[PDB]
């Protein structure tokens, strides 16, 4: 029997129903093992808030939503890992917090669909997505500040 | 609790802003991938 | 059906309880959205003409 | 147990082919022959030796 086309168990984390013979991680230890334990690159999928703490630069406006489509390239923020497991994102004067999202176990392929021509385009499989991050405003600090 | 280690920088790229899609298979576990499956075509609408 | 079972739950007792429903569904020839919609419409009565 | 086809995701039943018993789906030609023993225990609750009251 073919080994890469066996039947799959309902539990996606325990699909190994037949053999030839997971604790919930944290973002700080995740990045630590991604950089210290290994050096291989990894593709992440983080969810940013609706409005970023910035203004659309010369985008013809109004206090509207400021997403990544308005910001330019270059360094836009820093990622801080404090003690006791704190993982913050300093995006300027404010600091958000980054937590682990829903642990997806199904296949997630990050691909690039580039329509170079109006009749023929190219689909480029960039990689696979395994972990999901969630960035949230530190509302407690924003409230105690003013 | 000071930021002792891992002061990672965050960069932004706009090259594939309009060409980046996310395809997720709710019925296919992450263990088995479609890398070995020969694809034939893809229909799409802008 | 795998997506339905995932949506219901991944607990062993949940699958054991939901098994009869999947078996009864597989007894009939309902496997697409059109067939299920036709089966539902067959069970629909007009509001008195 | 409950098994599903990797192709379409429908439930798999157990039938008999031309060589051996196999799992098969009713909506696709996908099959899977059984090589070794497969079991699914449930471990039902054993009625306890009820105490004599009164
Ligand atoms: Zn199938």
């Amino acid at each position: 029997i073919i080994n890469i086309k066996k039947e799959k168990r309902e539990t996606d984390e325990e699909t190994k129903q037949i053999l030839r013979m997971l604790p919930k991680d944290v973002s700080v230890a995740e990045l630590l093992r991604e950089l210290s334990l290994t050096k291989e690159e990894e593709l992440l999928f983080l969810q940013l808030p609706d409005t970023l703490p910035g203004q659309p630069p010369t985008q013809d406006i109004a206090e509207n939503a400021c997403t990544l489509a308005d910001l330019t390239e270059g360094q836009v923020g820093k990622l801080l890992i404090r003690k006791s497991g704190r993982v913050q994102l300093l995006l300027g004067k404010v600091t958000l917090d980054v937590t682990m999202g829903t642990a997806c176990s199904f296949l997630q392929e990050l691909v690039s669909v580039g329509l170079g021509d109006s009749r023929t385009g190219e689909m480029t499989v960039l990689g696979h997505v395994k972990h999901k991050l969630v960035c949230s405003p530190d509302f407690e600090s924003l409230l105690d500040h003013k | 609790d000071d930021p002792v280690v891992q002061e990672i920088d965050v960069y932004l790229a706009k090259s594939l802003a309009e060409k980046l899609y996310l395809f997720q298979y709710p019925v296919r576990p992450a263990s088995m991938t479609y890398d070995d499956i020969p694809h034939l075509s893809a229909k799409i609408k802008p | 059906d795998q997506e339905i079972v995932q949506m219901i739950g991944t607990e062993e007792h949940v699958m054991a309880a939901f098994g009869p429903s999947l078996e009864e569904c597989q007894k009939a020839q309902i496997f697409t959205q059109m067939q299920a919609l036709k089966y539902i419409g067959n069970k629909v009565r007009r509001q008195r003409m | 147990m409950l098994l599903f086809c990797p192709g379409c995701g429908n439930g798999l039943i157990v039938e008999e082919g031309q060589r051996c018993h196999r799992f098969a789906c009713n909506t696709c030609p996908y099959v899977h022959n059984i090589t070794r023993k497969v079991t699914n225990r449930k471990y039902p609750k054993l009625k306890e030796v009820d105490d004599v009251l009164g």
